[PDB]
């Protein structure tokens, strides 16, 4: 059967195993409609994304049967809502409802149980959503450093500080934190499981042991603090990063009012706008940082984790 | 009947097919070629009265199922559809060549200064306007055949030779209407045996492939959207046929009689010119709507057609 | 809707090109140098020859449906001495007096009428060989006064003798700015008559073809005998849809219907993908066609000054994938410019690689060609324009070319010349009107 | 995400051929364009696509253009390797010439024929799948660098305003010629500073110090050290070429490497290897300035950003322990609270870890304050000679030809732009530089 290739493909699909270019490829184009689904009804044009995926499946490798069998469905319940049934995960007291699954033939289905598929589905949704938001922030960085309105000159130190440096300072902190989490999750969680599975194929003697490890790793991933402590807080981290990204993108136009190139775009009106943009950054940076530090402190009381320390290091100031 | 059948035979001889018609290893396939006359509910119509046929005899009749009274003779509905495009090709092709003949002679003689200039270019522009009408049908004919009939045909022919170690697509999934695509007919781990013979089709399987083809096209917004535009091209051509004959008489008679006799030929043109303009505008708006229908369908192929109409 | 085609060579340029053409056609259909089928006869493939271009006899000899004319009898003979049994000499003829042959104007224009019966006897005998006749195709050079004059007299005579038939030509002008002073009368007159027939032509100056032959063949010594190969691939592929027909194209009548909506602007500008006429591009079916729009591989003066297109035709040959080429069509749509008047559908066919060619080791080595109707095609013979402007504007050389008692009066010479210049200018007037959107309102808004 | 590399003169093309050779080896793709891998499998665990074009015949060439003013250098690479290059995409200067090793020379070739170099670049982009930012390598002061490399950045900014421009900068004059090359360096930097999005500096001292310790021929300086530098510049794409998940693209990495783009130059640190062990030690070994690529006396510099990718027999527990020196040794970014970022694994499968090997290698790069030692060399040199009249009046080509006024103004304004870079390296380490950013807000 070549089960090794099959599972490697499954890992390539749900754990992102050596798939950085595939996740970025997935996001390419699709992010344009993905941002609309939590801003729309259940009558949303899900079909447009489904077609984009179908077209990608047409342009696919003939031997990678695991991709050929892969499909996207939409729920109405987003991750924190579906995850409300888990005892360790606290609900809000909602952005993505995109989910992937696979139809498995019996020779494999006996291994690839529905339980593991559910765990794979939910783990991937976590990985995808985090990658999604990480990507928005990265593209925002490139927009910041490309767009002429963000490269104004000779206005004031007040604006260079309150708009440009303030944007970069908050952006960098957002970036350091979201990336460090991703690094932890892969380096100290997923890599270990992929590795463990490779170890279990070293002339294994028992089929069951393999099956137990497959389930074992999926649980080890699901019970990690990066999900259990983070989800209730992730809700605010993403909402702030997401809105910030929108904000910075709109500023590609709004900040034209700092340079003569603005010419109704007049300077007193520009000051009203500039100060409103300033307040936004101040309020957003204040709440984002305070929420993260409150959490950083809470996470420091739990001794439970190599990259948890790394994540906390990335947020705790000098 | 003598003429009807004699012509069918001539058509083959005329085509490149003629050498296979005479081939010593075959030849006989051509003998199944035949045709029919339709009672259209009217005894004097022409054109539409015709359909082409082919008759299978056992053993071939057992596999290729050319529909008989048990069904609707569906293969002739596609023939007639394609035939309507071909009828169109005849009608506009003849008239544009008639127009070029008129032009070749119309511009042959120039007299009485500017007066000649006032007319002429008025009618060469019709032949130019006409291009939108014929391009539409030529391009759609291409679409229907090259993107549907030919593709499904190729599908059948790919299937038929898969036996000889062709691409190993053994990942046949069944799409359900609810969006779930579930593997089936492949419920085996490639049937790998590890420790170690022709995938041919039997008679019913071959018959199935034939019926599959018919289904692939028959089951492929209305088919009549084409008809509105295809009929508009025909109506353009019929008006145009009259425009070309009047135009030739202008060329000869108005120049034997320098505006001395048959004055007012352009009055019949004005009636006919207004109709081609109206038809043109209707054609352009319906074509615009057609592209609108294409984008409002959701099919990537129809989006390509909307773009490629440009 | 279609029919047989008789080709014609008129002047040595069509014989040098003609031997490359016939050689390639012979390869395409396993014809051989003696004209006989080179294949074992398996009685397969309905398209084993093209009825429209050849007359097959009991020896399976494929007699070209062609007439060969020149003013230089040794060129006719050398092609006959190449096609050693293939090209039947009964249809060849030399239009010549050694004394008149060196005079490009007098040779052509005197023979066009003086020898009209010799020119026509070969033509009428072959047209009457069939019932389902469609048209003629000539290999020419406007510089080639021999061809200009007999071609001009045939353009008019055949339009009158055969009012509904298709009459065309492929015309190669040398890329020379000063060698066209002496050509100032026959090249403009070739146009004076080419403009009179909407079927007449695909035009080129060999400018880029010369430069192409010097980069693609392993021979930097660019010359006609190393460039006619490129001419051969571009012209041979034109009839691929006739030779190996499918659905839309099988004939010149069909090609005409979709490529030249305006009888007035029939002059086309050619290009091609790598070819095997004397080649393996290494790309997808969409990329090979995109390169056809790149002027650096135009067969004529290359870069055009933002040309406006009135109509573009393409053919792609090989393992063509309709989806790949959809990327190409989208991309070409953003490069081809036009008024709403010429916002026609572009038409692309799919041809067939002949079964008698060496088997292609990789079916994805897709090739192809483009023909386009553009306003800037008038720049192709710019060198002739430069010298006929200097000459015609002055009334230079009237009858100093020994006009054959036609327009023997200098004023009458100038009047013929004036008509040829009226044609040059009216050609561009129509190309400019063709760049208008309002062109459409003139007969739709108005009555 | 396709990358096209632009190779400027001897710098770009020699390192380029050494790099393409290193890649020819790493992907078993072939120095002659013919895959070195067996045909026993149709599947791969790498991604050559972004750097090499696959032909219809499964043959390969790099996505790169060799620079036009130095046809003898272009020929060196195209003729030595040949099968692994595609000369049809290479622009050659319109006059077949290079009018001196100077800014004016290449700048003028570039401005005069900007359209022709762009037409070759632009046509290749159309043949690829989603072009990803431009990669450029040059000697900042040289004819192909200060001259054409500077012109390319300007040309690319207007033709491809939506793409990322990333460059590799190598050390300025290593000899007394600095009194000339420092002027070219400064004009070059004006363009590099104003137009690029990101870059990096490679110091001669490390090429030579490494050479002295790694080659058995210690007299090697810029030649052959080009292979050492090409193994250094491999870490830049390994996560793409032997794909990973964490940092798989340009836009996903630069936001992590240099959040504040004016300080666009990174300071690499790398342990050389032939073509020690533990993740714990390879990470820690790169904090030692002797392994840096911009070596100086500042053994106690501050940092704005530190990043590292370790490839090999990786042990995450060791990485966790190595982190102790992140906390103890990196002077904190008191102005921005940044922290070190990492990536791991993806050893080329065709150059696998050998039996009994637990070795790892990797690249540390950082945005460090004390990197002025590879820029001031020109800024504080050309100006003292310049003030006495430019020493490049024998390079009066193009803009320096048009007027002596342009000569003096281009040099002086460029120095001011460079001075801003020097001012920014320093201002950036002050807490007061950014504290007011959020306090007065
Ligand atoms: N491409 C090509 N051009 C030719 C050839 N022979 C002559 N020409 C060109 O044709 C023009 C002269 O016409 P030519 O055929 O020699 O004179 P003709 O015999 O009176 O028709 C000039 O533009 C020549 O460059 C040839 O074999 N190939
Ligand atoms: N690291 C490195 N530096 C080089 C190399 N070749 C030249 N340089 C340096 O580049 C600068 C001169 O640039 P160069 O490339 O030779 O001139 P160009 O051809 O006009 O661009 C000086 O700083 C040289 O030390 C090389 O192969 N490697």
């Amino acid at each position: 059967y070549d089960l090794i290739n099959v599972l490697k493909h499954l890992q390539q699909i749900f754990l992102g195993y050596q798939s950085g270019h595939n996740v970025l490829k997935f996001l390419t184009k699709n992010m344009g409609e993905l941002t609309k689904h939590y801003r729309n009804d259940n009558n949303a044009n899900y079909d447009k994304l489904l077609q984009n995926f179908e077209l990608e499946r047409q342009s696919e490798n003939p031997n990678n049967l695991m991709r050929q069998l892969l499909m996207i469905q939409f729920d109405t319940e987003t991750l924190p809502q579906v995850l409300s049934h888990y005892l360790q995960i606290y609900p809000e007291v909602a952005i993505y409802h995109l989910k992937f699954d696979i139809n498995i033939p019996y020779p494999l289905n006996i291994i690839i149980s529905r339980t593991c598929m559910i765990k794979y589905q939910i783990i991937l949704r976590y990985q995808l959503v985090l990658q999604y938001h990480s990507r928005l922030l990265d593209e925002t960085w490139m927009d910041l450093n490309k767009t002429p309105s963000w490269k104004y000159r000779g206005y004031s130190h007040t604006v260079k500080r309150r708009i440009v440096r303030a944007t970069r300072v908050l952006h960098a902190k957002m970036n350091h934190f979201i990336k460090t989490i991703m690094e932890y999750f892969n380096q100290n969680v997923i890599d270990k499981e992929v590795y463990s599975l490779e170890k279990c194929y070293r002339n294994p003697t028992l089929a069951v042991a393999i099956q137990n490890e497959l389930e074992g790793g999926l649980t080890n991933i699901m019970t990690n603090r990066c999900l259990s402590d983070l989800i209730p807080l992730q809700l605010q981290i993403f909402d702030i990063v997401y809105k910030f990204c929108k904000f910075i993108k709109s500023m590609r136009a709004k900040l034209c009012q700092l340079d003569p190139v603005l010419y109704g775009y007049q300077e007193d009106a520009a000051l009203e706008l500039i100060q409103k943009l300033i307040e936004y950054i101040s309020n957003a940076s204040s709440i984002f940082r305070k929420c993260l530090i409150n959490f950083t402190q809470e996470l420091s009381t739990e001794k439970f984790a190599a990259g948890i320390e790394r994540v906390l290091y990335s947020i705790v100031p000098p | 009947n003598y003429k009807l059948t004699r012509v069918l035979q001539e058509a083959v001889q005329l085509s490149s097919l003629r050498h296979l018609m005479n081939s010593p290893r075959n030849s006989s396939v051509i003998n199944g070629l035949d045709a029919r006359v339709l009672d259209l509910g009217h005894g004097s119509v022409g054109w539409d009265v015709f359909t082409l046929d082919y008759i299978l005899y056992p053993p071939l009749s057992l596999v290729l199922n050319v529909n008989r009274p048990f069904g609707r003779k569906e293969y002739l509905r596609i023939f007639n559809f394609l035939w309507r495009f071909k009828k169109n090709n005849y009608f506009y092709q003849k008239e544009m060549l008639k127009s070029n003949d008129i032009i070749r002679s119309f511009k042959k003689i120039r007299g009485y200064n500017p007066l000649i200039r006032d007319i002429i270019n008025k009618l060469s522009r019709i032949s130019i306007l006409r291009t939108q009408f014929q391009q539409f049908n030529s391009k759609m004919e291409s679409y229907y055949l090259n993107c549907i009939i030919e593709e499904n045909f190729k599908e059948m022919t790919r299937k038929l030779q898969r036996t000889e170690n062709k691409s190993q697509n053994q990942f046949d999934l069944i799409r359900l209407n609810n969006g779930t695509i579930e593997l089936n007919g492949i419920l085996t781990p490639k049937a790998e045996v590890l420790t170690k013979i022709e995938k041919t089709l039997n008679i019913d399987e071959l018959e199935s492939v034939h019926n599959t083809f018919l289904t692939n096209i028959l089951s492929h917004p209305y088919p009549t959207s084409l008809v509105l535009l295809l009929n508009s091209v025909y109506e353009f051509v019929k008006v145009y046929c009259n425009l070309n004959d009047i135009g030739y008489e202008i060329f000869i008679k108005m120049n034997l009689n320098d505006h001395e006799a048959s004055n007012g030929l352009l009055g019949k043109f004005n009636t006919n010119l207004k109709e081609i303009v109206s038809q043109y505008k209707n054609f352009k708006d319906r074509l615009y709507i057609f592209r609108a229908d294409l984008k409002n369908d959701g099919d990537e192929e129809l989006f390509l057609l909307s773009k490629s109409l440009r | 809707m279609g029919g047989e085609i008789i080709t014609l060579q008129a002047g040595q340029c069509g014989n040098h090109v003609g031997k490359f053409l016939w050689s390639q056609l012979a390869k395409e259909h396993a014809i051989g140098t003696d004209g006989l089928s080179q294949l074992p006869d398996s009685s397969t493939e309905r398209d084993d020859d093209t009825k429209p271009f050849f007359r097959e006899n009991s020896r399976n000899k494929f007699t070209p449906r062609a007439i060969m004319m020149d003013s230089e009898p040794s060129v006719i003979a050398d092609v006959e001495n190449t096609f050693r049994g293939f090209f039947d000499p009964r249809n060849t003829w030399v239009a010549s007096d050694g004394a008149s042959a060196g005079n490009s104007w007098a040779n052509g224009y005197d023979i066009g009428t003086r020898n009209q019966d010799d020119i026509l006897n070969k033509i009428d005998k072959e047209i009457d060989s069939t019932d389902n006749f469609e048209g003629f195709q000539l290999l020419h050079s406007v510089a080639g006064g021999t061809g200009s004059g007999l071609g001009s007299n045939l353009l008019e005579a055949l339009c009158d003798r055969y009012p509904k038939k298709i009459l065309t030509t492929y015309s190669v002008f040398p890329a020379r700015s000063s060698e066209v002073v002496v050509q100032s009368y026959n090249t403009i007159l070739a146009l004076r008559r080419l403009i009179e027939d909407s079927d007449a032509t695909v035009v080129f100056d060999n400018a880029s073809l010369l430069n192409i032959s010097g980069k693609v063949f392993r021979n930097p010594n660019i010359d006609l005998q190393h460039t006619n190969q490129l001419i051969s691939t571009i012209i041979s592929s034109v009839t691929n849809s006739i030779r190996f027909p499918s659905y839309m194209y099988s004939s010149m009548s069909s090609i005409y219907s979709t490529l030249i909506p305006s009888p007035e602007l029939h002059f086309l500008s050619p290009s091609f993908t790598p070819f095997t006429s004397d080649a393996h591009k290494g790309h997808s079916s969409y990329d090979v066609m995109l390169d056809l729009l790149d002027p650096s591989n135009s067969l004529v003066s290359t870069a055009m000054n933002n040309p406006t297109y009135f109509n573009v035709y393409n053919t792609i040959i090989g393992n063509v994938e309709p989806r790949q080429i959809s990327r190409a069509m989208t991309k070409l749509q953003q490069r081809i410019k036009f008024p709403s008047w010429s916002s026609s559908a572009m038409h692309v066919n799919i041809g067939r690689r002949s079964p008698y060619l060496p088997l292609q080791p990789n079916e994805n080595e897709v090739s192809g060609m483009m023909l386009s109707n553009m306003s800037t095609v008038v720049n192709v013979f710019e060198n002739a324009c430069n010298t006929f402007d200097k000459v015609f504007a002055k009334g230079a050389f009237l009858n100093n070319y020994n006009v054959g008692d036609l327009f023997q009066s200098m004023q009458n010479v100038q009047d013929e010349f004036a008509e040829s210049r009226e044609v040059v200018q009216s050609l561009m007037e129509d190309y400019v009107a063709a760049e208008q959107d309002s062109y459409l309102d003139d007969v739709l808004v108005d009555d």
